[PDB]
């Protein structure tokens, strides 16, 4: 079955450092495009960044360019998503979400009504 | 509420989807494989039909 | 508590994924190795049905293997004799956007729907001596994906709002609900008996159904992506399914796992449509890639090519006796092959 | 016997025809927006448990069909396959300076959908009036959301409306070059992609539309009639 | 298609 | 040899040879691939179609003139064949340019008036258009049979002097006008239509476009290069048969010449022009 295991999280010092990592099985990870989403306290899902299928074509959202980097591993299905200079409002729900198709550019994964493509995320608090 | 009531019933979903009689998968194919020898003279894609009684042509 | 809860959901995973390892000894392909390859087949087209103005979405053979209807985004179901070609009826639809249609066993009735998230009824036969509207089911949260008849009297519709349900036409009320999927389902085929179906979800997972206890059987998972054809195999015990994945899989539900896998390389698009043969030898699938492939269902191999479409195939179907096979497109166009 | 059969086909063909006409003489429209977009108000503009409503008007005795999907659930990516044939696609989006990002995600989609490659997407950037005030107040943190506007500069040959601010023209551009670079982005041009500026209350909107479709039907007929 | 003039035609003029 | 000496003549036939088989190639090419081809069979295509076909039948027709030109020996053929073949070359003419001034305004609705072009070219009228035309190229060359003919000097046996020409009743007669001054329509009312129309073409699409700018400029430049020198020496061959006038002849023939170039040059370029820029006829061959 396709299932996507999220991993870290936890509570960090803001100006701190934390990576998230998905371990990602049950399909062929290396032609997806792959995605980051989390929703904060009382928000919608909110779209982080994206990664194609080999990495050359990489983007993020204003709130978090420059301080987030988003990097894949297709030789042990997993993603990774090395964060940096934490703020308090970065503290939300994070969570991997795949397209729903393969060898395709656009992608509809911030769908939240039960999403199948994506994992149950993991929670990041950043405060004192 | 809804978040356990959800997990509840996917719970109890499963839990009687896991209880269910299985034969082994051998005696599945060994049932497709026949089913499909004893009606290959009978399927006109499979053996085409002659063009006298083809409603087609 | 949920992660109790979630917990326990993650041990029965498990012990019914042990259970499914333990319950398969071979595969199908190294029993069926010694079976003589079907080998190439070659198939003309025999019609070529006009008058559609615009793409076509769904097409279902009759009762009799000679009428069958079609539906296009213009909002006209055309009647089709394929013996010669002729119209026998065209209905001017209430809403332009249908994406489906259901020909009835008895052939009295003909039904349809789309993005209205209504199923229209309509009669064909009536002392009027014209088409109407019998009965229209509203009541659907989403778009209807695909309806069947199982009776003159009950319809089974899905919807792109996670739920299926069975109505009762002379009332038009719901008499039972499915409600056990989290996504769009995108098609259902009814089996021979009509004791059972099954449907794909966009969860990349199918689930059997029971349309007296109104309650999943079975839940069958595999795919890598949307399933957007499901089809029972003739005999009723297993059925194929199609993803966006470019592959193919085939189910048996006393098995209860996948069986086979048609996958190729050389594809790299989405199955539109699946459809068994009356012996079940042969599956067909339509493509992304303006042409279908038919697939030996025992030996997984790539029999023949269907290439006269110039658009996305949209809808494929089989008649009773398996005569012929009409392939509908995106190009206006429904080609009848044999 | 046979022959009712191939008299009524003739007569189901007569009948074809002169529905026929009307389908080619007709322009389909598809209306895209977000809750928060004002896409409610512009159907209203437009003069003469459902899942889909349909609009009628006509400009210049051309006949438009208007789409707005209705009662339908948020999974995109399997029912807009239906619009590919539509003459244009209508995307409303608010300027929320941030559901703006949102917009751009989705524009995104749209522009780079398989089945949706060939077709001009008209952009209305909604509620102007909004962000006139909105900026004018000085609360209007553009730079945090988006920190690619703290080094943006407003185009020379940019032509602004009187009375309108610089401050204000600059946002405006910047919203503007946003979703431009996403249509650019594919490098292809098979379909364009039109901005313009509007608000919840204008009696332009049919206008705009109206030219949108012809320069679309005039891009098309220089395809099919061997200009191009 | 294209009318040609006879090599003689100097001369017929002549009678 | 008689009329143009051995090598200008060499060099005109193996010009008009190869001139043959290129537009012999590229008109059946149009017109089988359309034939065939639902996404191809639109209205200009269909436009298109008759004129690869009338340009094809022209072809067809010239081991006629070729020999005409070469030997100018007595005339062996029927007099029936000589009529029958200078009056198909007349009506393909003329149905070749209607052709093009037809798909000239079709294509000026087309640009100019996008949403209006619908509601006034459909299969139906372009049948009725093509019809027509054709109608009126036959009718416009029936004279033909009455022009040109078979005739012999009296001084000497039929069998060795006979001339597909025109016969000595027209060239006494006032019909002077047909031969020239009627083929003159079909000229000027064409070139007025395909000028004014592609100027408003290029002037709305220039207000990419210059590439089909460009385009619409050349298939003038080569309507104009091919048709002005045909039209001209048929004028200056008419106007020969005045008495007192000889020096004329020689131009007359060397313009006649160029023009039996020219005539097969642009039938067989008008498959190129017309169809190299539809990208979807290039992927749909
Ligand atoms: C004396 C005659 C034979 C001279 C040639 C006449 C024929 C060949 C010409 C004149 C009228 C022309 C037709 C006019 C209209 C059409 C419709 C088009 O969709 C198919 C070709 C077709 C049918 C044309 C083919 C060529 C045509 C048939
Ligand atoms: C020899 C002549 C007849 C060739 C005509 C070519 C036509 C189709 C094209 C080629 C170049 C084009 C011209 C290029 C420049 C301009 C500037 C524009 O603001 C007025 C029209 C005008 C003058 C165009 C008219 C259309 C045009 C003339
Ligand atoms: C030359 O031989 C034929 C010239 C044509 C004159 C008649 C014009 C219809």
């Amino acid at each position: 079955q396709v299932q996507l295991q999220e991993s870290g999280g936890g509570l960090v010092q803001p100006g701190g450092s934390l990576r998230l990592s998905c371990a990602a099985s049950g399909f062929t990870f290396s032609n997806y495009k792959m995605n980051w989403v989390r929703q904060a306290p009382g928000k919608g899902l909110e779209w982080v960044s994206d990664i194609s299928q080999s990495g050359a074509s990489i983007s993020y959202t204003g709130s978090v360019k420059g301080r987030f980097t988003i990097s894949r591993d297709n030789a042990k299905n997993t993603l990774y998503l090395q964060m940096n200079s934490l703020k308090p409002e970065d503290t939300a729900v994070y969570y991997c979400a795949r397209c729903p198709a393969p060898f395709t550019r656009d992608c509809f994964d911030v769908t939240s009504t039960t999403y199948a493509y994506r994992g149950q995320g993991t929670q990041v608090t950043v405060s004192s | 509420t809804a978040s356990i009531a959800q997990a509840r019933k996917l719970v109890e979903q499963l839990k009687m989807e896991a209880n269910i009689d299985r034969i082994k998968v051998s005696k599945a194919a060994a049932d497709l494989m026949a089913y499909c020898e004893a009606h290959a003279k009978e399927d006109p894609l499979l053996t085409p039909v002659p063009a006298s009684e083809n409603p087609f042509r | 508590e949920l992660d109790q809860l979630r917990q326990e959901a993650e041990q029965l995973k498990n012990q019914i994924r042990d259970a499914r390892k333990a319950c398969a000894d071979a595969t199908l392909s190294q029993i069926t190795n010694n079976i003589d390859p079907v080998g190439r087949i070659q198939m003309r087209t025999r019609r070529t049905l006009r008058g559609h103005l615009a793409k076509i979405y769904a097409m279902h053979w009759g009762t009799d293997s000679r009428l069958l209807v079609s539906a296009s985004q213009d909002g006209k179901l055309i009647i089709w004799d394929s013996y010669t070609t002729n119209k026998v009826h065209a209905i001017p639809l209430r809403s332009s956007w249908v994406m489906t249609c259901a020909y009835a066993p008895s052939g009295n009735y003909v039904a349809c729907g789309g993005l209205d998230n209504i199923c229209s009824i309509y009669n064909l036969k009536t002392r009027e001596g014209n088409v109407r509207v019998s009965r229209e089911l509203a009541g659907h949260t989403g778009y209807l994906s695909c309806c069947r008849f199982l009776d003159d009297n009950q319809i089974v519709t899905s919807s792109g709002d996670t739920t299926c349900a069975l109505w009762d036409i002379e009332t038009g009320q719901q008499t039972t609900t499915f409600t056990g999927h989290t996504g769009d389902v995108m098609s259902l085929s009814l089996a021979p008996d009509t004791r059972l179906f099954v449907s794909g979800a966009c969860d990349a997972s199918a689930k059997l159904w029971d349309v007296r206890e109104g309650m999943c059987r079975q839940t069958f998972t595999g795919h890598e992506s949307d399933i957007n054809a499901i089809c029972f195999f003739p005999n009723g015990n297993a059925f194929a399914t199609g993803s966006d994945d470019a592959t193919c899989r085939l189910f048996d539900l006393r098995a209860d796992q996948e069986l086979m896998t048609y996958s190729h390389d050389n594809i790299i698009c989405g199955i539109t449509s699946v459809s068994f043969s009356k012996s079940g030898r042969l599956l067909l699938a339509g493509y992304d890639d303006f042409n279908c492939n038919v697939w030996d269902a025992l030996k997984a191999d790539r029999a023949g090519v269907l290439a006269g479409h110039d658009n996305r195939v949209s809808c494929l179907g089989v008649t009773d006796d398996g005569m012929a096979v009409a392939t509908g497109s995106w190009d206006s166009f429904l080609k009848i092959w044999n | 016997e046979d022959k009712a059969a191939v008299e009524r086909s003739k007569m189901i063909e007569k009948q074809l025809q002169k529905d026929k006409q009307v389908y080619r003489r007709t322009l389909r429209l598809l209306l895209l927006g977000a809750d928060n977009s004002g896409k409610s108000t512009i159907v209203k503009q437009m003069r003469i448990t459902s899942g889909i409503f349909e609009t009628k008007f006509q400009v210049d005795k051309v006949n438009f069909h208007m789409f707005d999907v209705g009662a339908q659930r948020d999974e995109r990516r399997k029912w807009i396959q239906c619009f590919n044939d539509v003459t244009a696609i209508i995307f409303v989006v608010d300027s929320s300076d941030n559901r703006l990002q949102e917009a751009l995600n989705d524009f995104k989609s749209i522009w780079n959908n398989r089945w949706l490659r060939t077709i001009s997407v008209i952009l209305f950037l909604n509620k102007q009036d909004l962000l006139a005030e909105k900026v004018l107040a000085g609360k209007s943190k553009i730079e945090d959301y988006f920190p690619e506007f703290a080094r943006y500069t407003t185009p020379e040959d940019a032509t602004p409306e009187p009375g309108e601010d610089p401050r204000v023209t600059r946002a405006k551009y910047f919203i503007r070059k946003e979703f431009v670079d996403i249509s650019t982005a594919s490098g292809d041009g098979r379909h364009i992609c039109y901005p313009h500026f509007t608000c919840s209350v204008d009696t332009e909107n049919a206008r705009r539309i109206f030219n949108d479709c012809k320069d679309i039907i005039l891009q098309m007929n220089l395809r099919e009639y061997n200009l191009v | 298609g294209s009318s040609f003039l006879s090599p003689e035609h100097q001369r017929v003029q002549q009678r | 040899l008689q009329l143009f000496p051995a090598p200008l003549l060499a060099g005109v036939t193996a010009t008009c040879v190869a001139l043959f088989v290129v537009g012999i190639a590229g008109n059946l090419l149009t017109m089988l691939v359309v034939s065939r081809f639902r996404e191809l069979r639109t209205t200009t295509n269909l436009y298109l179609s008759s004129m690869a076909f009338s340009d094809l039948l022209i072809f067809l027709c010239m081991p006629l003139d070729l020999v005409r030109l070469w030997q100018y020996r007595p005339w062996n053929f029927g007099d029936l064949l000589c009529k029958l073949f200078q009056f198909v070359s007349e009506s393909c003419t003329y149905a070749t340019v209607l052709t093009i001034t037809a798909l000239s305004v079709e294509r000026y609705f087309a640009i100019c008036f996008p949403l209006r072009a619908k509601v006034v070219v459909t299969k139906g009228r372009v049948k009725l258009v093509i019809f027509v035309i054709w109608a009126v190229a036959f009718c416009s060359a029936g004279p033909i049979f009455v022009l040109v003919g078979v005739e012999h000097e009296n001084g000497t046996d039929p069998w060795d002097t006979n001339e597909c020409r025109p016969t000595e009743f027209a060239v006494r007669s006032g019909l002077l006008t047909v031969m020239v001054w009627v083929s003159s329509i079909f000229f000027f009312l064409p070139v007025f239509c395909l000028t004014v129309l592609y100027s408003l073409i290029g002037r709305k699409l220039w207000r990419n476009h210059k590439q089909t700018v460009k385009m619409l400029a050349v298939v003038v430049f080569a309507f104009i290069l091919c048709w002005l020198p045909f039209h001209v020496g048929r004028y200056l061959f008419s106007k020969s048969f005045e008495p007192g006038s000889l020096e004329i002849a020689q131009i007359s023939q060397y313009c006649n010449l160029v023009s039996f170039v020219l005539f097969y040059l642009s039938a067989a370029i008008n498959p190129i022009l017309y169809n190299i820029m539809s990208k979807k006829y290039r992927v749909a061959v």
